[PDB]
């Protein structure tokens, strides 16, 4: 498949290209996912959304909370799309506040870990 | 034009010096008008990222019902960003309107006029 | 309920934490609306004497031909109270019709956006 | 061609690092063109705001006489926008034809060559 | 096109994720980077090879140096495929010595610019 | 008087302040008139030996065919000349250009903008 | 047995305390044999990224003619990878016999023995 | 020539910089040639005198009977020269292969692959 994500120092760097139709594929990088953590065992763990066509996939914002919590490791979130991703992700609303809008998408939580 | 002069009004009550953001607005007001501000909350963020952003209500020109769906909608978008919003002027029976809806949800950061808003600020900075 | 919205849109484009003043506004607006402005100034600072206050026009809407009246005597008058006025943000061709106009008088304190006025405040400050 | 290339000239002749910037250009130019320059700093300033720019006629082609009126208009212009303009090259009969003219309102910051000029400015840095 | 490239600091991070069949895709990289080049004005240019199935483009070959050349800017590869990618780079050749493996694929020579 | 506007554009892209020197230009240009650059160049030196000096083609005009040339023997003849050149500015697809070309020879030292050229100038320094 | 003995051979003589790589073997050996060698050290690299390697011949048991060419071509292959190869040991006559070939584009780092090796592998290390 | 192929594997497998040795082999092996490595060994200490020498089966490539007696025999020969012998690489089936034996008379100093063979090689140094 084509989807791949490499990882710096502990921290991992998983990138949203483009909204990924396939929730299937959705479990396919969840796979991948705990197939890093069990391998590497590293913790940092990062994700930049660069868009989401498509929004209030409640089941892809689980996906985003297991991801955290099953990680028990670090994960933030480059806001893409926003404009039309958060009214979505708005309407959706939310129940958590650990992971924010990286803070250099990379550099400031690289920073800050 | 009133209405373009309202446009005119939201984009500068965001912006501020050392990247700190805030938003004062009047209180009675439309609410097609108040998801136009949501939009351009969310084109301002991307135009200079700014972790710092505070909502500002001081003297709300009339504590609408649907208004503070948006404010409580609009604050956990803040949040949802990732971005910090606070509120730093607003009135009090404004407020007591709104704890009379019986309103729960809200557990956010605020401040007392932009005196209070800023020291926080300059304190976050 | 526009005009009120106007109305409502100056006096927090004035107010600001630790007493610094200013006044962001649209620039093609109304002369007698400017002369509101100008009692809204003196109210204010009667309100709270302040010895800081800026003129802020960023973006000005348009670059109308007796705004500048208003912005020209009304600069003079900031100095007239002994307050101070400065001009933080404005657009540049807006600049050259006023240059074009073959002004003259102006020799006051202008900044660089809300960012180099603040800084000269806090200097000032 | 060559009016785009007299374009291009312009645009170089303001930039420079750490944010100084500038304007050299030929002295027998025309009117229009010299407004275009004028439109040309105006959304140059925009584009990265400046305190620090300057004139620079090194070798003014010809002393034309509206020419003048051009840089007259545009000092004031310039350094008024809050953003300090300064004469850095320039011939001395240029000048002398300029002081001749009877000139007298001219009161602004000048210097030798680019080189007092960046003295200048690495001291106003 | 799917195809996409984000830099942390000053540094471009070009990623082969396979090879490329298409030179023309290899056009259409060296494009966005020219224009990445000519807006972000940032130095710093790392490319990964995960992998590179097939070898021997002279042409790619000629891709890289002109992507070291014109940035005037840093260039290190993520060897990907050696045994077969090296074999073949070896009948190759090489004239030129500027970049090399990365040295952490990312963390060496991150940490060394 | 194009011609002479042109020759005059040259000497000025060369000058600078503390000896320093550079040569920003128009990229689709006569190639008579860029050995005159080379004459220009030549002269210059004398007029002020300089071991500094760079070619800047920022935004070249078009990149065309004996253009390289020009630059190619010119960028070795005057660093050879023991006066340093360097490419601070230039476009990317200018670059593919010259890339496609096949060209293999160039190993000489260049600078992001006239912004990390100074950086190295004042490090030279 | 025996080649599956002296692919015994190679992977060893790699290995080395602290990341160090090196790779020791026998001189008069088969071409496709030293292929498999090339394969060895790619999956080696991998196995344990090193940007130390050495290529050691200490005594090559022959100087064969392709052998070099392995050599030749593997040498650079290290560089390839982006990995260091060095060589510490080796026959004279087989450098003689390796020189008359009018061998001309070596030009990698050497040293004497695995002594002067470590040495400088410690150095740099 | 395979055997000779062989003799050229122990000699460099006992050589080391800073007069450290060591002795990797292959573990099917035949045991005459065991024999061959004990002159081998001989001969060696005697070109340089060397305290340090170790005994390398990392991956032996089949653990046979009489092996281990060379092993046997050879470590306590060469421990008892005043040459210390030591194991830094094995296989653990080959261990238990061993061990299973009953084996009992092994009390020497062995270490973890070259690499803790040489930390406490160095600490002897």
């Amino acid at each position: 498949s084509a989807i791949s994500i490499s990882k710096l120092q502990d921290v991992l760097i998983a990138s949203v290209q483009v909204d990924l139709t396939e929730s299937t594929l959705r479990d396919f990088s969840l796979d991948l996912l705990d197939a890093v953590k069990s391998t590497r065992a590293k913790g940092v763990m990062i994700e930049l959304s660069g868009v989401k066509t498509l929004d209030g996939e409640s089941m892809h914002s689980l996906l985003d909370v297991v991801k955290t919590v099953e990680v028990m490791g670090r994960r933030c979130l480059l806001v893409g799309l926003r404009p039309g991703v958060v009214i979505g992700l708005m309407d959706i609303g939310i129940d958590l506040a650990s992971t924010l809008c990286v803070a250099d998408l990379e550099q400031g939580f690289l920073y800050l870990e | 034009e009133q209405s373009e002069a309202l446009l005119a009004m939201s984009t500068p009550v965001t912006m501020i010096w050392q990247d700190i953001l805030m938003l004062p607005i009047v209180g009675i007001i439309d609410s097609k008008r108040a998801q136009d501000i949501m939009s351009a909350v969310l084109n301002k963020i991307s135009e200079n990222r700014a972790k710092i952003f505070i909502m500002d209500i001081s003297g709300v020109a009339v504590v609408d019902t649907a208004v503070a769906n948006h404010f409580i909608k609009i604050t956990k978008a803040t949040k949802l960003m990732g971005c910090d919003c606070l509120v730093s002027g607003v009135s009090p029976s404004i407020a007591r309107t709104m704890v009379q809806l019986g309103i729960n949800v809200g557990e956010v950061r605020t401040n007392a006029t932009l005196r209070d808003a800023l020291e926080n600020a300059f304190k976050i900075v």
